[PDB]
C-alpha cells in the first residue's frame, strides 16, 4: 500500500524494486559570437513621442521604428560554448513532493489518508502550511536562508532492480526508450509507433524494446504520472524535469526539417526560472532564453 | 478636474489626525447630533427604542457642539471598536492598541456600546458616517481641527506622489492585515476594485457590527451575488444586512503590499494609486 | 440531520384539501442496506433523490413515484445526532462509534381521525443513476415502522451529560475558549465518561402517560410524610453560539427532546431505528396537528383472531368476520373480495403478485417457443453475414450445438431471479406494450422506441460454457428477405460493442412495443415469434402492474 | 559531489514523497484504455475462481474432467519462470510485454462478464483484461526481481 | 462645463427683469442641448404631456427624463448656463440656492417636485411674457428618498378614511412638513394620479404571487428555497393574508409581464437617483436656507 | 478613456478587415481590464460555457460577469476601446452604433440585450480566425424591461406544460405600432430557474407588516373604476385585480412604528428592484448636440454617463 | 378610446365589452393598451400609399 | 397580414379575400412556389402579381 510503503522506508528496507532520479541543474556561460561581414540589415526610423500628460507635464520619450532581416542564404554569424561560470541551481537533495498538488481520488479509508497527509508533509523543504484551497498554488514556504543557489527537484520514477547498469552508462533517455522526435522517418505515423507501440524495438537500445515498461507503456505508473493529458500537478508551482519527457503532444508537436531544428536551441524558451527559489514552472509573463539541448 | 481639495472644520475630539498617518481612510459624520429620533423610528416596537437616545449621548460625553461639529470619523474607530465584536481577536485588537496609545478607548467604549446600540434597534451604520477621504493636510490647531482630506474621483491618490518627491505619501493603508479581505484567490491580472462593506449578525451574535473592505475585480452587479456567497452569517431569519458602496477603482493589481510597520506593531497594507470613485449605498436584504 | 428536517418542509405542503398525513424518520443502518442488495460504495460517493410510492395491501393502486431526500452519512448514525461536531471543535462531545447508514423520513396514509392500516406498504427506491441496474427497491409495512409509543425517557440522561461536557470542556481548553463560552460553562455547574448512543436503545425505558404514576406515587411517599409528621437550556445555546459562531438549526434539535427507537425489518431480518424529536411536525413530535396514528386495526383483527384462536383471517367466523365490519368498515376489500389482485392477509402479498408476473410471461415464453417452431422449421435467415470458406465447419457444430440451448435458455429465465429480471429487456418491453394497452420505469427505452415497430431492444446470453447472461444494458438495435442492423444513438462492460448475431458465442434475444420478439443466432439464423398471441394478462390485473412500474413523464 | 568540494547523500527514504502519494492506487484510465481492441480466449485456469460444489470429496474428478479441454489448449500467461531477464525487455518472446504496466498491479487475459463466486466453466469466448492487484513484494515476475 | 445660452424673449418689466434677479443660481430643465436656447423650452407651460397641466407623476416623468442646468450668471437677452450633465466627473464647480432643510457637507443633492414644499413658492411666474418656472428643490438622498414615500403613506390615509405621519425630524431641527393652510387639499389632488400608482402595483402583485407560488413548486432547487430564507415569513404571510382575503394560468402568466412592467417603470420613476454633488472646499460644511454652495458635477 | 487595446492576432480575411470597419460604434464584452488582450476571449465561442451555449436569458446571465467596451478607432493593428464601466468620462461623448429596429427618442437611457430579434440577429463571421460574433442590441430601456419579463415567463412555461397548446406567445410587442416578434427556439432551465428565484425571492421580502392594511382596500379599487377615465385604463383587462374582488388583524403593538410607511419602504427595496437585478444594469444616456429629436437605425449617437 | 379621461361604465361586463368592441381592429387602434405612463402606440401598418 | 388593412384602401383589409390570402386560392395555383403549372410553354401573366 502507500500507507505500509510509508512504513517500510523510514525504517529502511528495499522494498521489492528501485527507482531512477531526474533534475535539473542550471549553467550561466560565457559565449562567443562570431560574425560575418556582411548578414543583418538593421534599418532605423524616426523619434517622438508626445504620450499622455500624467501630472507636470508627460515628459517626453521618442521611440524609433526599425527592424532587420537575414541578409545571407546559410548560416552566417554563428555562435560559441567556453566557461562554466557557477552552477545556478545546486546539486541538492531535496525531494518531490506529490501532495503539493491535486491529482488524485484519495483513500475511502478517510482516517487512514489524514493519517497519512501529515505523516508525508511534516516538514518538506516543499511542503506547505495550511494546505490546499480549492483555486491556487500551494505557497511553497520560504526557509530563512539560502546558502548554495536555488534548488533542484529530485522527482523519482519506479524501476525494477535488474535492468543494466550498462544502460545509465550512456546520455540515455531516462523512461527506458528513445521518443524524441528526431528519429521518426516522415511516414506521418511512426513518431507514437516508437512512443507506445512496444512491438517494434527501441531506436536506441535495438536488442530490447524499453527498460522500464513501468515507465514506458500507455497507461503504466510513468505514463500515470508525468503526463501532461493528466494534468496530476498544475496546481502545483513546482517544475516538473519530467514533464519535458512525458508529454504525447508536445514531442510530436515539433517538426522535423532540421534548418529550425538547431536555431531553435540557439534561443530556446525553458519551463525553469532564473528568479525564484526552487524550480518554480516558468510563469506565463516572462522570458528566458535558455540553450537546452535535452 | 482630476485635482480637487475638500475642507471640513471639526473636533480632534474624532480621530485626531495628528494622532493618525498621512494615508488613513476617513470617514465624516453626517446627521452628527442625529438618532434620539430614529432610535424611535423605522424599527419594529420589540427593540425598546430608548436605548440610542443615551447611547450617543454617553459618546459626546467621552467625544456641547458649540461651532465645530462633531465629525471627520478615522478609519481606525470602527476597526478596534468592532475588533471584539467580529471573527478576528487579538489581531483587530491590535488595532486598540494603535488608537489608546495615540488618539483614547474611552472615545472607542462609549461607541462600541453604540455598536451594539445602533445596530439593536434597526439604526444601521451607513449612510451614517459618509465617506471622505484620504487625509491630505492637517491644519488643524492643538484642541480643534481643520483638515484637507479631499474627496472628489482619482485625484486624492494622485495628488499623493507629486507634493513628496522622497518615496511616497498616503499610499493608502488597509490599516489592518484582517482588513483588506483578500477575496479572488482565483488569481488573475487587472485592476482592482475596492467597496466599504458592513456585514451584520442580528441577534445571533447580539447585532455584530464589522468593517472591512473587499478586494475584487468585479461589477456592482458581480458583487451582488459575490455579497451572497462567501457568506456565513446568513443565519438570521430580522433582515437588510450586507450593506455597500463603492471605495473605486484602484487601477493596479500589482502595488498592493503586506507589511506590519506603521507610525505598537499594526499589520497594514500598501494600496499606491486608486481611483476613488465615491459611489452609492445600498441595503435591502 | 437536515434531510430529517427539509422534507418536514414538504410536510409543510398543507393547501389543496386531501386525505391528511404524518411523517415518520426512519434510519437504515449499514447491514440493513447490504443484505438488501444496495452498493454501501456507491451511495458514499448529502442531499440524495429518493423516489417513494405507497401501495395498499388488499386492494387498489399505488401512489405516484414521490422525489424524496437522504442524507447516507457513515458514522454513527444514532451517535451524530447525539453528539454532533463542531467544526473547530469536534471534541466537544466524544462518544461510542455505531453503523451508520441513510437519513430518510417517509410519510404516512392516514384517515380523517386517522387509524393506520398495518401490512400496507410504502416503496422506496433508491437511483444510482438512470438505469434499472441501478436502482433497488424496497419494502416497508406500518406494522414495522410504527411504535405504539417513544422512548424519550433515554433524552433525559443525555441532556445532563451535555451540560457536565460544556463543564468539562472548559475546564480542559482553558482559556483558549472566548468571551462567551466562559460564561456558559460554569452557570451548568450550578445546575446539577463517554456518550455511549446504543444504550438508549438497550436500557428497557420508554415512554408514559405517568398520570397513574403521580398517584402511585403520591400515595407512596406520603407514608414516609404522614409517619415524619433563565434555564439551563438558555446556556446551551450560547455553549453553541461561542463554539460554533452560528445557530445551525441543525443542531438546534439536538439539544430539545430526541428519541431513539430500536425496529426491525420483517424482509432479512435486520434492525433499524425510529426517530422522533420533540419540535417535529412529523410522528411523535410535540409540535403535531391532530389527527394522528391509531393503534386500532393492529388490535382488531389480531384479538378477534388471538382470542378466538383463529389462525388465518379467511378462517374467520361469519359473525366474527362481520362484526368486526361493522367496527372498521375498510376491510370489506381483504375479506369480501372475489379475486383480488393482491393476496389478502399474507406477508408477501406483494412479493406473491410479482412471482405470479414472473411465471405469466413464462408460459407467454414457453408456449410462444413452441409456437414458431411447432415441427421441422425453415428459419432460412434474416440478417446479412458473409462467410470464409473454412467458416462453415463452426456452424457444423451449431447444428449439433443447437437444442441444448433453448432448455437453458428458459431455465436460465427461471433461474434468475424476479427482482432480477425486471432489470432485463423483456420485463420492460412487455411495459412499453402495457403502456400500449405510459412511460415505464428507469427509462431506459429511448425517446424513439415509441416511434416505429422496427426499433428493437435486445438481451444477451453466452452460449457456450455456462448459459449466462452479458449484459447490463437492454441494447436497443434497430432492424431494417433480408435487413441489415443499424444501432441508435448514445460504466464499460464487455459485450455491449457488436451487432446482434454478429459473431460466435452470443445469442442475441430481442423483443418490440410489439412484443414481436426476436431469437438471433449467430449467421443471420433468426426468427419472429408472436408472443402477442400468448400474453394473456387481465387488465385489472395488469393495472396495479403497470402503475407501480410506470413513470408519469412530464 | 554538490556545488564544491561537498557530499551529498540521497537515500530511499529519499523516497518518501513520491512513492506514498494516493495515485499508486489509480488505475481507473489503465484498464479502460486497454480495454478496447479485445483479446481472445486465453483458456481461463488461473484467470477465474470457482465457487465450491458438491463436497470436497470428489471436487478434483469435477476440476479434472471440467478442465480436460481447455487446460491442453495453449499456455498460462507465466512463461517468464523460463525466461531471462531482458528477454522480457526484448520485443519477441513476451506477448504479455505490453500487459505489464504497474508495479502495484496486474494487466492480464481474465473472464468476460461472469460474476467470479459462481459457476465452475466459464463460457470460453471474449475475454477481459481487468486488474488484480498486487498484494507482497514477492509477486513481482522473477525476471525483474532475480532470484 | 460647455456653457449653453437661453434667450429671453421680448419686451418684459423691470419686476419681470427682477424676478429674472431672484434667480441667479436656481436648476432649470431642459429637452435638448442646443448651445442656444428660448425661453420656450424652459417653462412650466413647456411640460403639457396630454392637454392638461402635469401632476407630480407628470412632472417626475420629465425630471427623470429631460436635462438639469444650472444658471451662474444672469443676463439681459441671454441665459447662462453651465450644466451639470456635460463634463467629466468631479469638475467644473456650480453653485447653489438651498432650500429649509441643510444640505450638508456631503449628501448628493437631487432635484424633485415643487409641491412637496410649498406649491406657489418658487413658482416664479413672468408678468409680461406670462409663462411660469416651476424650479425643482435640491434635496440631499437620505430625505428625499424619505419625504416621497411619507405623502403617498399620508394620501391612503387621505383616500379612504375612518398616528400622523408628518413629524419627521431632521438632524437638529424639526422640519414641518404640513404647510395646512391652504397647501394640504391641493396635495392630495396633486399627488392624485400617484397614489393610484403606487397601490396598483401592490395589489397586483400580491395577488399575483399567492396564486403563482401555489401555482409554482408542483407545476426543484428553487423549490425547497423558496420558504428556506422565508421559513415564516411567506408561509406566515401565506398565513395572514390568504386567509383575510380571497383566492387560471393563461391569463396569469399574461399578468406577469405587465405587471413588472408597470414595476420597471416605477424604479425609473421613483427613488430619486442623486445627480449632483455637494463636496465644497474651505466652507462651514453646512448650507442655509438662501445662502450659495460650491457644487461639484458627479456623484 | 483610460486607453484598452485590442490587436489583430493572427491574419486577415481581406474583406473582413472591412467586416470590423462597418462594426464601428458597437460594443464588445471582454471580461477584463487590460492594456492588451487577445481576440479569443471576445467572441461568442468564449460566451459558450462548457460544452453547452447560454440561451437568451444565459447570456443576460453571461452579460452579467463580463464588462462592455465600446469601438472608438479601428487600426489594421488593433482595436481600441474604451472600459464602460469606469472609463465612461468622456465630455467629447465616445459615440455608439445604434443597431436596432426601433428608432429611440431623445433622452431614453440605453441598456444592452443580446441579440433575439427575428431579422437582426447581429451575425458577422470571421473564418481565418474561427469566431462567431453576436453584437448586442442597444435599446430603450422601458422597451428593454418590456422583453426580459416576457422571456422569463416564457422560460416559466417551460417548467409547466397542463394547458392547451395554443398559448399566448409572449412573442408580439408594441412600440407605438410596430408589431414586433422574437425568437423562441431552446430555454435553458438553469439560466430560468436562477432568474425565477431571484423573482421569488425578492418579492418575499417586499411584504411586510403594515403592507397587509393596503390589502383591505381591494374592493376600494374597483370603486373608482365606474366612475373616472383615470383608474378605468389604469385597471388592466388581463389583470387578477378584477378577478381576485370575487380585516385589519388586529395583533396591534405599539402602534408608534408608522406602519404604513414602513410598507412602501421594504417593497420598493425588493419589488422596486425588479429591471436591474434581472437584466444588465443601464449606463448608456442619449444625447445628440444638434437638437436632433430622434436617432435612425444605424446612426452614430453621442453617449453620456449613467442615468 | 386612445383618450382616457372620461368615466367609464360601472358594470365591468359592460366595460370590457364595449373597449375591445370597437378598438379590435381600429387603424387608430389602441393595441397593448394605454400605459399610466408612455404612449397610445398608433398601430403603424408596413406600407402606406 | 390581414391585420393590417389595404394601403391602398385603407377602410378594407383587401378586396379579395379568395386570393389575396396566404394560402388562398389564388395564391395556390398562380405563386411560383408550387408551380401547378409550368413545365409548359404558355406564359401565365399572374406569375409577376
Amino acid at each position: 500500500s502507500p500507507v505500509a510503503l510509508y512504513h517500510q522506508l523510514k525504517t529502511g528496507l528495499h522494498p521489492g524494486f528501485g527507482f531512477t532520479v531526474v533534475r535539473q541543474d542550471r549553467f550561466v556561460t560565457e559565449n562567443v559570437l562570431f560574425s560575418e561581414r556582411a548578414s543583418e540589415a538593421y534599418f532605423l526610423g524616426q523619434l517622438q513621442v508626445a504620450r499622455h500628460e500624467t501630472g507636470g507635464g508627460v515628459n517626453f520619450t521618442l521611440t524609433q521604428p526599425r527592424g532587420n532581416v537575414d541578409l545571407g542564404v546559410g548560416y552566417t554569424a554563428v555562435a560559441a560554448t567556453g566557461t562554466v561560470r557557477n552552477p545556478v541551481t545546486d546539486m541538492g537533495n531535496l525531494p518531490q513532493n506529490f501532495y503539493l498538488g491535486r491529482g488524485a481520488p484519495p483513500l475511502l479509508d478517510n482516517a487512514a489518508a489524514v493519517y497519512l497527509r501529515n505523516a508525508v508533509v511534516a516538514g518538506n523543504r516543499l511542503g506547505p502550511a495550511q494546505p490546499l484551497p480549492v483555486f491556487g498554488c500551494a505557497q511553497v514556504p520560504r526557509r530563512a536562508g539560502m546558502d548554495h543557489g536555488q534548488d533542484a527537484v529530485c522527482e523519482f520514477i519506479a524501476t525494477p532492480v535488474a535492468t543494466d547498469i550498462n544502460y545509465f552508462r550512456r546520455p540515455c533517455n531516462p523512461r527506458g526508450r528513445a521518443a524524441g522526435g528526431v528519429y521518426a522517418g516522415d511516414k506521418e505515423g511512426d513518431v507514437i509507433a516508437l512512443m507506445y507501440d512496444h512491438g517494434q524495438s527501441d531506436p536506441a537500445r535495438p536488442f530490447a524494446a524499453t527498460a522500464n515498461p513501468w515507465a514506458s507503456q500507455r497507461f503504466s505508473y510513468g505514463d500515470l504520472l508525468y503526463n501532461g493529458a493528466y494534468h496530476l500537478n498544475g496546481a502545483s508551482p513546482v517544475l516538473s524535469p519530467c514533464f519535458k519527457f512525458f508529454t504525447a503532444a508536445d514531442i510530436t508537436a515539433k517538426h522535423r526539417c532540421l534548418e529550425r531544428l538547431i536555431v531553435e536551441t540557439g534561443s530556446a524558451v525553458s519551463t525553469a526560472t532564473a528568479a525564484s527559489d526552487v524550480q518554480f514552472k516558468r510563469p506565463p509573463g516572462c522570458r528566458e532564453l535558455v540553450e537546452d539541448p535535452c | 478636474p482630476r485635482y480637487h481639495l475638500t475642507r471640513q472644520v471639526t473636533l480632534t475630539d474624532l480621530c485626531q489626525p495628528n494622532a493618525e498617518r498621512a494615508g488613513a481612510l476617513l470617514l465624516a459624520l453626517r446627521h452628527p447630533t442625529d438618532l434620539p429620533h430614529l432610535a424611535r423610528h423605522r424599527a419594529p416596537p420589540g427593540r425598546q427604542t430608548e436605548r440610542l437616545a443615551e447611547a450617543w449621548g454617553q459618546l459626546l460625553e467621552a467625544s456641547e457642539s458649540g461651532c465645530a461639529r462633531a465629525g471627520l470619523v478615522s478609519f481606525n474607530f470602527l476597526v478596534a471598536a468592532c475588533a471584539a465584536a467580529y471573527d478576528a481577536r487579538d489581531a483587530a485588537e491590535a488595532v486598540r492598541a494603535h488608537i489608546t496609545t495615540n488618539y483614547a478607548g474611552a472615545r472607542l467604549d462609549r461607541f462600541s456600546e453604540c455598536l451594539r446600540a445602533m445596530v439593536h434597534t434597526h439604526v444601521f451604520p451607513h449612510e451614517v458616517m459618509r465617506f471622505f477621504g484620504g487625509l491630505v493636510s492637517w491644519v488643524t490647531q492643538d484642541e480643534l481641527a481643520s483638515v484637507t482630506a479631499v474627496c472628489s474621483g482619482p485625484q486624492e491618490a494622485t495628488h499623493t506622489g507629486h507634493p513628496g518627491r522622497p518615496c511616497s505619501a498616503v499610499t493608502i493603508p488597509a490599516c489592518a492585515f484582517v482588513d483588506l479581505d483578500a477575496e479572488l484567490c482565483l488569481g488573475g491580472p487587472g485592476a482592482a476594485f475596492l467597496y466599504l462593506v458592513f456585514t451584520y449578525r442580528q441577534c445571533r451574535d447580539q447585532e455584530l457590527c464589522c468593517v472591512y473592505v473587499v478586494k475584487s475585480q468585479l461589477p456592482p452587479r458581480g458583487l451582488e451575488a459575490a455579497l451572497e456567497r462567501l457568506f456565513g452569517r446568513l443565519r438570521i431569519t430580522t433582515c437588510t444586512y450586507a450593506a455597500f458602496a463603492e471605495l473605486g477603482v484602484m487601477p493596479d493589481d500589482s502595488p498592493r503590499c503586506l507589511h506590519r510597520t506603521e507610525r505598537v506593531g499594526v499589520p497594514v497594507v500598501i494600496l499606491e494609486g486608486v481611483v476613488w470613485r465615491p459611489g452609492g449605498w445600498r441595503a435591502c436584504a | 440531520m437536515n434531510a430529517h428536517f427539509a422534507n418536514e418542509v414538504q410536510y409543510d405542503l398543507t393547501r389543496d384539501p386531501s386525505s391528511p398525513a404524518s411523517l415518520i424518520h426512519v434510519i437504515i443502518s449499514s447491514e440493513c442496506l447490504a443484505a438488501a442488495g444496495v452498493p454501501l460504495s456507491a451511495l458514499m460517493r448529502a442531499n440524495f433523490r429518493v423516489e417513494t410510492q405507497t401501495r395498499a395491501h388488499a386492494t387498489g393502486d399505488c401512489t405516484p413515484w414521490r422525489s424524496a431526500f437522504a442524507a447516507y452519512v457513515p458514522a454513527d448514525a444514532v451517535g451524530a445526532l447525539i453528539a454532533p461536531v463542531v467544526p473547530a471543535h469536534p471534541d466537544l462531545l466524544p462518544r461510542v462509534p455505531s453503523a451508520g447508514g441513510l437519513f430518510v423520513s417517509l410519510p404516512v396514509a392516514c384517515d380523517a381521525q386517522g387509524v393506520y392500516d398495518p401490512y400496507t406498504v410504502a416503496a422506496l427506491r433508491l437511483a444510482w443513476g438512470p438505469w434499472a441496474t441501478c436502482a433497488r427497491v424496497l419494502l416497508f409495512s406500518y406494522d414495522e415502522l410504527v411504535p405504539p409509543n417513544t422512548r424519550y425517557a433515554a433524552d433525559g440522561a443525555r441532556l445532563m451529560r451535555l451540560c457536565r461536557h460544556f463543564c468539562r470542556y472548559v475546564a480542559r481548553l482553558g482559556a483558549a475558549a472566548p468571551a462567551a463560552a466562559t460564561e456558559a460553562a460554569a452557570h451548568l455547574s450550578m445546575g446539577l465518561p463517554p456518550i455511549s448512543p446504543e444504550e438508549q436503545l438497550t436500557a428497557p425505558g420508554g415512554d408514559t402517560a405517568t398520570a397513574e404514576d403521580v398517584s402511585i406515587t403520591q400515595e407512596n411517599e406520603e407514608i414516609l410524610a404522614l409517619v415524619q409528621r433563565r434555564s439551563l437550556v438558555e446556556w446551551l445555546d450560547r455553549g453553541w453560539e461561542a463554539l460554533a459562531g452560528g445557530d445551525r438549526p441543525d443542531w438546534l434539535w439536538s439539544r430539545r427532546s430526541i428519541s431513539v427507537v430500536l425496529r426491525h425489518h420483517y424482509g432479512t431480518k435486520q434492525r433499524f431505528v425510529v426517530v422522533s424529536y420533540e419540535n417535529s411536525v412529523a410522528w411523535g413530535g410535540r409540535r403535531a396537528r391532530p389527527p394522528r396514528l391509531s393503534s386500532e386495526l393492529a388490535t382488531a383483527l389480531t384479538e378477534a383472531c388471538a382470542a378466538e384462536r383463529v389462525v388465518r383471517p379467511h378462517q374467520l367466523s361469519p359473525a366474527a368476520q362481520t362484526a368486526l365490519l361493522r367496527r372498521f368498515p375498510a376491510l370489506e376489500g381483504p375479506l369480501r373480495h372475489p379475486r383480488p389482485v393482491l393476496q389478502p392477509f399474507d406477508i408477501a402479498a406483494e412479493v406473491a403478485f410479482v412471482a405470479r408476473i414472473q411465471i405469466a410471461c413464462l408460459r407467454a415464453l414457453g408456449h410462444s417457443i413452441r409456437a414458431a417452431l411447432q415441427g421441422g422449421p425453415r428459419i432460412f435467415q434474416r440478417l446479412r453475414y458473409d462467410f470464409g470458406p473454412h467458416q462453415s465447419e463452426w456452424l457444423g457444430e451449431v447444428t449439433r450445438r443447437f437444442p441444448v440451448l433453448l432448455e437453458n435458455l428458459m431455465r436460465a429465465l427461471e433461474g434468475t431471479a424476479p427482482d432480477a429480471f425486471f432489470h432485463t429487456a423483456y420485463a420492460l418491453a412487455v411495459l412499453a406494450h402495457l403502456g400500449g394497452q405510459l412511460v415505464p420505469l428507469s427509462d431506459d427505452i429511448p425517446a424513439r422506441f415509441a416511434d416505429s415497430d422496427a426499433h428493437y431492444a435486445f438481451d444477451y446470453y453466452s452460449t457456450s460454457g455456462d448459459t449466462l447472461r452479458l449484459t447490463n444494458r437492454p441494447i436497443a438495435v434497430v432492424i431494417d428477405e433480408q435487413s441489415k442492423c443499424r444501432f441508435m444513438e448514445g460504466p464499460h462492460r464487455v459485450c455491449e460493442q457488436y451487432l446482434p448475431g454478429e459473431s460466435y458465442a452470443y445469442l442475441c434475444l430481442g423483443f418490440n412495443r410489439r412484443l414481436c420478439g426476436l431469437v438471433v443466432f449467430p449467421g443471420g439464423f433468426a426468427f419472429t415469434i408472436n408472443t402477442a398471441a400468448y400474453l394473456s394478462l387481465a387488465d385489472p390485473v395488469a393495472r396495479a402492474v403497470g402503475l407501480r412500474f410506470c413513470r408519469g413523464a412530464a | 559531489w554538490g556545488k564544491d568540494h561537498q557530499v551529498l547523500r540521497l537515500s530511499m527514504e529519499n523516497a518518501v514523497g513520491t512513492v506514498c502519494h494516493p495515485s499508486l492506487m489509480n488505475i481507473d484510465a489503465a484498464v479502460g484504455g486497454v480495454n478496447h481492441d479485445p483479446v481472445e480466449a486465453a483458456n481461463p485456469y488461473g484467470a477465474y475462481v470457482a465457487a465450491p460444489a458438491g463436497p470436497g470429496a470428489d471436487m478434483q474428478q469435477r476440476f479434472l474432467n471440467a478442465w480436460r479441454q481447455r487446460l491442453a489448449h495453449g499456455r498460462v500467461r507465466w512463461v517468464a519462470e523460463c525466461q531471462m531477464t531482458a528477454e522480457q525487455f526484448m520485443q519477441p518472446d513476451n506477448a504479455n510485454l505490453a500487459l505489464e504496466l504497474h508495479p502495484a498491479f496486474d494487466f492480464f487475459a481474465g473472464v468476460a462478464d461472469v460474476e467470479l463466486p459462481g459457476g465452475e466453466v466459464p463460457p470460453a469466448g471474449p475475454g477481459a483484461i481487468q486488474a488484480t492487484w498486487r498484494v507482497v513484494n514477492g509477486n513481482l515476475p522473477l525476471a525483474l526481481c532475480p532470484v | 462645463c460647455f456653457e449653453a445660452d437661453i434667450a429671453i424673449p421680448s419686451g418684459i418689466s423691470r419686476p419681470d427683469a427682477a424676478a429674472l434677479q431672484r434667480c441667479e443660481g436656481r436648476v432649470v430643465f431642459l429637452p435638448t442641448i442646443r448651445r442656444q436656447l428660448a425661453l420656450a423650452d424652459v417653462a412650466h407651460e413647456s411640460f403639457v404631456s396630454g392637454g392638461v397641466s402635469p401632476d407630480t407623476l407628470g412632472l417626475l416623468l420629465a425630471y427623470r427624463r429631460r436635462f438639469p442646468a444650472v444658471i451662474t450668471r444672469v443676463l439681459p437677452t441671454r441665459i447662462v448656463a453651465c450644466p451639470v450633465d456635460l463634463g467629466l466627473t468631479h469638475a467644473g464647480t456650480v453653485n447653489l440656492r438651498n432650500t429649509s432643510p441643510v444640505d450638508l457637507c456631503n449628501g448628493d443633492p437631487v432635484s424633485l417636485v415643487p409641491p412637496v414644499f410649498e406649491g406657489q413658492a418658487t413658482d416664479v411666474r413672468l408678468e409680461s411674457l406670462d409663462l411660469t418656472l416651476r424650479f425643482p428643490v435640491p434635496l440631499p438622498t437620505p430625505l428625499a428618498r424619505e419625504i416621497v414615500a411619507r405623502l403617498v403613506a399620508r394620501g391612503i390615509r387621505d383616500l379612504n378614511p375612518d398616528p400622523d405621519l408628518n413629524v419627521l425630524y431632521y438632524n437638529g431641527a424639526r422640519l414641518s412638513l404640513v404647510a395646512d393652510v391652504q397647501q394640504l387639499a391641493s396635495v392630495n389632488t396633486e399627488l392624485r394620479s400617484l397614489v393610484l400608482n403606487m397601490v396598483y402595483s401592490i395589489t397586483e402583485g400580491t395577488t399575483l404571487i399567492l396564486t403563482l407560488i401555489p401555482r409554482l413548486l408542483a407545476l426543484g432547487y428553487v423549490n425547497a428555497l423558496l420558504q428556506m430564507q422565508s421559513v415564516t415569513r411567506e408561509a406566515a404571510q401565506l398565513i395572514h393574508p390568504e386567509a383575510p382575503m380571497l383566492m387560471r394560468r393563461l391569463p396569469l402568466y399574461e399578468a406577469l409581464v405587465a405587471w413588472l412592467a408597470h414595476a420597471g417603470q416605477l424604479g425609473d420613476i421613483l427613488a430619486l437617483a442623486p445627480a449632483v454633488r455637494v463636496c465644497t472646499f474651505d466652507g462651514a460644511a453646512v448650507v442655509q436656507s438662501g445662502d450659495m454652495a460650491p457644487v461639484i458635477r458627479y456623484p
